[PDB]
């Protein structure tokens, strides 16, 4: 008998009647384990789960440490204790011949990559996350058979398989001599459901010029039909190696048995918020209470996306939108709306291109960074399995980045079978795919973000955007936004962006000081994925005027645009202003975000052409506009130059300005109301 | 040899522990089996150099990593168990035979022919398959290189990828192999594999190197110290072309190039330069990209129409041994240090030129075909040497005319030389005797012998200084820097990095 | 041995069929055709194979029999009785989508189809009604192939890119265990008396638009490779929607296609995005409406709020149809 | 009520009383200042908590580096931690337990560590003492 091996089944069956998660809503001593057996008596289940934390936290983590470091030797062990326990409790869950209870560990400690897997962790707990690509249909496999002979006619029960058809060499009765004539009894065999999935590396990690590995994981137990494929999942089991059965030197393959399988991507619609605020540690939420009271959090994550790219704020704040989304809402007939934003890359080259597709992909989980320069990469392919025979589904680049971003470089250099599977997957986010007897449809909710180049290198302003691009008229018609990135020979733009550059490549990492971290702003990304804004009563006034006047630019023949305005401009609105409610932690759409969206959407469409601070300029201009007309609103007297300064010394309580700076933003605001008189903006009586 | 030298440095770890006198555990300390990793040894024979009479010699080899195979497991220690009475043993290979016992070894059972095995219960060795190529310096001309066989253990797995210079110094065994699957004769060839034992990139880390001789830096210093370097390193680069004084100006920094300041929170910058050259041809173009290619140690040769968008990249080549499908690097990728040249840049494809975009910009290969998204990485110089349409640049006819190469693959390069054939009576007169004086004597007696540098010193000017000197841009440099981009265009950002 | 698959009707959308194995003895053969809705009524078994366990369910029938009740027969002839029976019909076609009531028209029509009847037994006429969707895309073209797939009894869903010429008709594969050349269905042969949808009409191949055309006339596609000359039926409502809208050019220019192939269509029906201040308040006030709606009172509350958007139930109005049809 | 930032407060458009204001603004240099160190160290302080019960409960002994025990935190804790704050994190581990972490400097800019024997009874005591000092 086995000395060890009784021992942790001793301290096993202690652990599942002496362990108790005291709650903080109630402040009663209720047993966690003890109740989830009499759970698993109503719905009739056979797996059990148990968190890896809870057996640290006893006997100095005694027992958890002899799990963890041998899990094949005491897993007999662990399955015998377990059905000591709920014959104790509930005796009516063994009949069914025995039931055959497996134990799902959850919440692991250290997370193993498939690089990682070596012949020192064979037979040892450990967790394996990665990408589903193929995997098999649900089979049956034989666990406990039972051979009867024919000469003793005896029921041998209780036949382990070792992943081979083993026989009985002996029978029990002593007046026999049968050493090969056996029968295998169905009725009295217990079988279980296992099922192989082939894995593989995560998509958001991309190193250098290797070659992707993948991972045979067996699954048993209750985790059939838990791993799709296209989904980034979090396995957990032990390493087990299965020889070659066909070669019966002997060949051996490296395996993962595994247990139970968490869905990172999945995991009421208030409980969404509830478990990612819990998930975090205490300071976490500290930390994102005084980012959402700052009045200025628009202006400040648009600074700390891409550092090392001077200038080009209209970009970027497409930028921040694109990596929050909209809501995707479901119609009352089963059609599934685009909340996703689109925004392609359009420019001349040598303008800091690469680096902006570069950071997504950086950052971003679940992002993969593909070229130009075939159709099956994108979308998928169709490719027959070398050992099993049939048809497999391969997964491409819009399949294992699903809900992320994909960034695509070179855009214009694609072919047109190529290009006709990119615009099937921007309508309605799935993959039709037909072939090979396998008519099955994908989805494809993922953020395309292109980056052409325009026909003659430069950007021909007396030319229209489908005329310098290389692209269809659908295609074009996806994208929301059209960043056009002119290549302007300025003495004052290239003088800021030579700086940048030398006092990069000088101090490294020294010279980048962004706002926020790259560690703070994972957290608020994820955060505000989960908020839903719903539009208000006086909010759909605003959006539909707003329309109706973007659209008379284009009517009156005057101002030759470059696209024609369509009916996807009316719903790329929507989707833009939920994005920067968003940001804001606000669940009701302002009437103010509309105005902020409208300018970004007018500065893309750009029109065919047939000492102070930008930025600061309009703020101060916008300002004093509403201040003036609000005069004439509510029936006041006059305004002076002296309450022209005096009106923005309450609203700037946060300029920080002490003694020094405060006086320099004085005299500015007296050349900002200088360049009003000159202009044909305001004017001075006396 | 490496069996004493494993028992040697355990009594020297003992005597080491009594003469400090440390309050250590000393049975954890003798338990643990130290292993001795030899490496740079004298005899660094080829792998066309393997005599027959070298068999289990530890050689030092200098190749290339073509592929990369999963690891295998190794079984090292079996694990038996009884049927009747559940007896669980521990039984050691010895030699790869594996001893089974006959009988159980309890008292109670003794029942022959009752011990099963368990593979799943057995201690395995990590054991992984490299598959080097011979390196093209070493191959003579008109030879084609062959592979080898590696075998890595220990923990030194999962340190070589595809397209890495390592030095493997291990030693030369040999296995035999089997004429048939089933029976248990042995054929006459016996299959030969060199164990590894250590990796030294050309795990760990390098401490330091000792290259070159110190003799020979005294006479690097002597020349840097003259103020005529940037004349005598452009005559020695090529002394049989005349003129193109700037050209080869230009070239000569292709060779050495910028630092390559990499940054954790930033962007990588390319800090290659790409030259392109231009004008009418037959005006030595051609030998300028057979002479670079002798220098570098990575540099390739490949022509316009001969390489498409296929084989620049990755082509998915097969093994004839596995019958697998394998990812072979291409032109762009095997040269991972040097200089590429390409002839007739002007007469690829359209397929082509589009691959070339990313390469001279982030440096990386982002191939996504037959479900295979990766991004290869390729920082390399692009050397090539455009030429006119009509084989004539005609002076009243703009360059972006003149030549069929697309507007942003003309902005992408850095220097842009223009090298006409102007017809002069001085200029020819001049010419035709540099030529004739090369042909009459072997060895440029007129020439002093400190005028025109070897190529064995040239090539250890460049590598010595890529790997120790690294020029800072000061304040008083970068003010002049923006200055001259302001003043240039006045008269793309491509122009400020290059 | 015949292997059955999932009915298209029951799969949900982003997930794959399955299929198992179902043997036939005694007279139970020469029963079940390729193409047809049978309910296997047999046992499910199991069996062990040598190759199952080393590269890494078998259903014995017992009876087959081939493809609503009494109280929701008499409410479809209390619907139908009134007047304007054809008026809710088409405004309860997609009621996801608002205005465009030349399209639903085409659709409703499509769906129920013609009386095909042979003609002294030498010629067959058809009777399904082939819709060709043409227009500029952004007037929800898509969206209207997505509730046909949810709606009738038969519908595969294709497309003109991934659909090469074995996507859509049959083929000769080679098996990889028997060794031998066996027969795989396609889009026009699964879908036997049902509805095709294909997307994306214009971007598609030369091989692939003649072999359209010949299945839309004699609704039988022959193939005859390695040896196998078999001539399947295929006779279902083939509803396309390409892309091109020019105006001054005709519908000959603007769409990439030939002439026997427009004129194998039945309806055409063409999308003209205008300007229109009136359309797009009432547009926009729809797509708003339709995203804030997106336990027993919880439950009832949320079947009030769908029914209410649709004025006839939608589950009322899948079950009319296939009454209508056989 | 717990907490739910999600108001409509925000973004709400519409003498020398307020300048000495401006001039205690000059103190938030000594006091939002360190607040805001105060703020790394509550992020710090109870999050090597746990990372001491997941690398302990796993190898030991074995020499690590500290690039490779940054990719193992970042990877384990991404369902998150950063590159720089995981190096934090190790680096104030080593003030708690000085006799069972070893901390070996190399001559280049590497950090290697190392473990004989992690108690979590002993670990559990000092976490107390170490969040209580910064309370203060």
């Amino acid at each position: 008998d086995d000395v060890t091996g009784e021992k942790v089944r001793e301290a096993f069956e202690q652990f599942l009647e002496d362990f108790s998660v005291q709650s903080t809503d109630t402040g009663e001593v209720e047993k966690v384990y003890r109740a989830q057996i009499e759970f698993m008596k109503i719905y009739d289940l056979n797996t059990i789960y148990i968190d890896y934390q809870h057996l640290s936290m006893r006997e100095n983590g005694a027992l958890a440490m002899a799990i963890s470091e041998q899990y094949y030797r005491f897993l007999p062990f662990l399955q015998k204790g377990l059905r000591r326990v709920v014959r104790k409790y509930a005796p009516e869950l063994l009949n069914t011949t025995e039931r055959v209870f497996q134990i799902s560990f959850f919440n692991l400690p250290t997370v193993h990559r498939i690089r990682d897997i070596r012949s020192e962790k064979i037979g040892s707990l450990l967790s394996i996350s990665g990408t589903v690509t193929r995997t098999s249909e649900v089979r049956p496999e034989l666990y406990k058979a039972s051979f009867t002979c024919d000469m003793c006619r005896a029921i041998v029960d209780n036949v382990e398989q070792s992943f081979k058809y083993t026989e009985p060499t002996f029978c029990p009765n002593p007046s026999c001599e049968n050493r090969a004539f056996w029968t295998l009894n169905v009725t009295r065999s217990r079988f279980l459901d296992w099922q192989k999935v082939r894995i593989q590396e995560n998509a958001n990690e991309i190193p250098t010029g290797s070659m992707p590995r993948t991972l045979d994981v067996i699954l048993r137990g209750d985790s059939v039909e838990r791993a799709k494929p296209g989904d980034r999942c979090k396995f957990t089991g032990v390493e087990i190696v299965v020889p070659d059965v066909t070669q019966l030197d002997l060949t051996y393959k490296i395996s993962f048995l595994a247990c139970h399988v968490i869905s990172i991507g999945s995991n009421d619609n208030e409980r969404d918020q509830e478990v990612f605020l819990n998930s975090l540690s205490s300071d976490e939420i500290n930390e994102l209470k005084e980012m959402v009271k700052d009045e200025h959090i628009y202006d400040k994550l648009v600074r700390s996306i891409a550092p090392a790219v001077f200038g080009h704020e209209a970009v970027k704040k497409g930028i921040l939108l694109q990596m929050l989304g909209g809501v995707h809402k479901s119609t009352v007939e089963g059609i599934k709306l685009r909340g996703d934003i689109n925004i392609c890359v359009v420019g001349d080259p040598s303008t800091s291109k690469s680096q902006f597709l570069k950071y997504v992909v950086g950052f971003a989980p679940r992002s993969v960074y593909t070229s130009g320069k075939s159709a099956a990469g994108l979308t998928a392919a169709v490719v027959r399995d070398e050992e099993g025979g049939d048809y497999t589904i391969e997964a491409g680049a819009l399949m294992l980045a699903d809900n992320g971003i994909c960034c695509i470089d070179e855009f214009d250099k694609m072919d047109i079978s190529d290009q006709v599977a990119i615009h099937e997957a921007m309508e309605q986010q799935t993959i039709s795919i037909a072939k090979a007897g396998i008519h099955a449809t994908l989805n494809a909710r993922t953020s395309i973000l292109a980056a052409a180049n325009p026909v003659g290198g430069r950007y021909n302003r007396k030319l229209s955007l489908r005329g310098n691009l290389n692209m269809t008229a659908p295609i074009m018609s996806r994208f929301d936004l059209f960043f056009v990135i002119l290549d302007d020979c300025n003495e004052k733009i290239d003088t800021e962006l030579a700086s940048h550059i030398v006092d990069l490549h000088m101090k490294r990492d020294e010279a980048i000081e962004p706002p926020f971290s790259a560690e703070q702003l994972r957290r608020y990304i994820k955060y505000a994925r989960t908020f839903k804004p719903i539009l208000t009563k006086e909010a759909r006034s605003y959006l539909v005027e707003k329309y109706k006047e973007l659209r008379k630019d284009d009517a009156q023949g005057f101002s030759r645009s470059s696209y024609r305005i369509t009916v996807r401009q009316l719903e790329s609105m929507i989707r833009l202003s939920e994005a920067i409610a968003r940001a804001n932690c606000v669940d009701e759409i302002t009437p103010s975000f509309i105005a902020e969206a409208y300018d970004l959407l007018r500065q893309s469409i750009i029109r065919v052409d047939v000492t102070v601070t930008y930025d600061k300029y309009v703020s101060m201009m916008n300002m004093i506009v509403r201040k003036i007309a609000e005069v004439d609103r509510e029936g006041a007297e006059e305004l002076t130059a002296v309450d022209i300064v005096d009106w923005y010394l309450l609203q700037k309580e946060n300029d920080l300005g002490s003694l020094a700076e405060y006086w320099e933003e004085r005299r500015l605001a007296f050349k900002v109301i200088k360049r009003l008189v000159k202009d044909r903006i305001l004017m001075e009586i006396h | 040899v490496i069996s004493i030298m494993d028992q040697t440095i355990k009594d020297c770890m003992v005597s080491l522990i009594v003469d400090n006198n440390l309050d250590y555990d000393l049975d954890e300390i003798e338990t643990k089996f130290y292993k001795v990793r030899p490496y740079n040894v004298g005899s660094c024979k080829g792998m066309r150099e393997l005599n027959p009479n070298d068999i289990d010699k530890l050689i030092n080899l200098k190749g290339l990593v073509l592929r990369s195979t999963p690891v295998i497991p190794d079984m090292k220690v079996a694990f038996f168990k009884c049927n009747v009475c559940d007896h669980t043993m521990a039984v050691e290979i010895d030699r790869g035979v594996i001893q089974e016992p006959a009988r159980c070894e309890r008292i109670d059972c003794n029942e022959p022919n009752s011990m099963s095995l368990i593979h799943n219960r057995c201690s395995f060795a990590d054991k992984q398959v490299i598959k080097l190529q011979e390196t093209p310096d070493f191959v003579p001309d008109g030879q084609t290189p062959h592979s080898i066989s590696l075998c890595v253990y220990d923990e030194l797995v999962d340190s070589c990828r595809a397209g890495d210079r390592i030095e493997v110094t291990g030693t030369f065994r040999s296995i035999p192999i089997r004429a048939n699957s089933r029976q248990r004769v042995l054929k006459s060839l016996y299959k030969t594999y060199v164990d590894v034992v250590h990796v030294k990139k050309v795990h760990n880390e390098v401490e330091e190197v000792r290259q070159i001789t110190d003799q020979d830096l005294a006479k690097i210093r002597e020349v840097a110290a003259r103020e005529d370097l940037y004349s005598l390193l452009a005559r020695s680069i090529a002394p049989s072309i005349y003129e193109l004084e700037d050209v080869k100006k230009g070239i000569l920094l292709q060779l050495f190039g910028g630092t390559n300041k990499t940054f954790t929170k930033g962007g990588r910058y390319r800090g290659d330069i790409n030259i392109l050259l231009c004008g009418d041809p037959s005006t030595s173009k051609s030998q300028i990209l057979q002479y670079v290619h002798k220098i570098t140690p990575r540099g390739v040769y490949t022509s316009g129409k001969g390489s498409s968008a296929v084989g620049l990249t990755a082509y998915i080549t097969r093994d004839v041994d596995t019958k697998q499908l394998v990812l072979e690097s291409g032109a762009l990728v095997l040269s991972d240090g040097g200089v590429c040249c390409i002839d007739e840049f002007d007469k690829m494809s359209d397929s082509t030129r589009s691959v070339l975009h990313e390469v001279m910009e982030q440096q990386t290969i982002s191939i996504a075909k037959a479900g295979i998204i990766t991004t290869l990485n390729a920082r390399s110089s692009i050397l090539a040497s455009a030429n006119p349409i009509g084989s004539r640049y005609n002076p009243n006819l703009p360059v972006t005319e003149n030549i069929d190469l697309p507007p942003p693959l003309l902005s992408r390069f850095d220097l842009v030389y223009l090298v006409l054939d102007k017809v002069d009576e001085k200029n020819d007169r001049e010419l035709a005797k540099h030529l004739t004086n090369l042909y009459l004597e072997d060895k440029p007696e007129h020439i002093s012998q400190d005028d025109v540098l070897p190529v064995e010193f040239l090539t250890m000017y460049i590598s010595y200084a890529k790997e120790h000197i690294h020029p800072i841009i000061t304040e008083a440099a970068k003010t002049e820097l923006v200055r001259a981009y302001v003043g240039m265009r006045k008269m793309t950002t491509r122009q400020l990095e290059s | 041995r015949v292997t059955l698959q999932e009915a298209p009707g029951t799969v949900p959308p982003g997930r794959l069929p399955r299929h198992r194995e179902v043997i036939l003895l005694a007279d139970l053969v020469d029963v079940s055709k390729p193409g047809e809705e049978v309910e296997v009524t047999g046992i499910y078994k199991n069996n062990y194979d040598g190759n199952l366990n080393a590269k890494n369910t078998i259903i014995e029938a017992n009876s087959i029999k081939r493809r609503w009740t009494e109280e929701e027969e008499r409410e479809f002839r209390k619907i139908s009785r009134d007047r304007g029976i054809i008026d809710k019909i088409i405004s309860s076609m997609a009621p996801s989508i608002y205005g465009h009531r030349d399209i639903k028209t085409a659709v409703a029509c499509s769906l129920f189809g013609g009386v095909p009847k042979n003609v002294n037994g030498k010629h067959s006429i058809r009777g399904d009604i082939n819709v060709l969707l043409l227009g500029d895309p952004g007037t929800a073209k898509s969206q209207i192939l997505k509730y046909v797939e949810k709606t009738a009894h038969r519908a595969v869903f294709a497309t003109g890119q991934g659909a090469s010429a074995v996507g859509l008709t049959a083929s000769v594969r080679k098996d990889p265990i028997t060794k031998e050349w066996t027969l795989e269905g396609g889009a026009l042969v699964l879908a036997d008396k049902g509805v095709c949808l294909i997307d994306e009409f214009d971007k598609m191949n030369d091989q692939d638009r003649t072999s359209i055309h010949e299945a839309m006339e004699q609704q039988s596609i022959s193939i005859s490779k390695a040896g196998i000359v078999t001539t399947l039926q295929a006779r279902c409502s083939i509803i396309a929607a390409a892309n091109p809208y020019n105006s001054t050019l005709p519908l000959a220019q603007n769409v990439s296609l030939t002439e026997p192939i427009l004129s194998r269509f039945d309806i055409l029906c063409v999308v003209r995005d205008l300007v229109d201040e009136e359309a797009d308040e009432r547009l926009a006030t729809f797509v708003v409406d339709s995203h804030v709606r997106s336990q027993l009172n919880a439950r009832q509350r949320r079947l009030q709020r769908q029914r209410k958007k649709e004025e006839i139930p939608q589950e009322l109005l899948m079950k009319y149809i296939h009454y209508a049809r056989t | 009520n717990s907490r739910y930032l999600a108001n409509s407060k925000e973004n709400f458009m519409y003498q020398a009383n307020l300048m000495d204001r401006l001039r205690e603004r000059e103190r938030r240099s000594a006091a939002l200042l360190s607040q805001r160190q105060k703020r790394y160290q509550q992020f710090l302080a109870m999050k090597m908590t746990q990372v001491f019960d997941i690398l302990f409960s796993l190898t030991r002994g074995q020499p690590y580096t500290e690039t490779y025990l940054s990719s193992l935190i970042v990877d384990s804790l991404q369902d998150p931690i950063g590159t720089k704050e995981a190096s934090e994190i190790l680096a104030g581990l080593q003030g708690i337990l000085p006799m069972d972490i070893s901390v070996h400097q190399v001559d280049g800019g590497l950090k290697v560590y190392r473990w004989n024997s992690l108690d979590k009874n002993r670990f559990s005591k000092l976490l107390q003492i170490h969040k209580s000092k910064q309370q203060d």
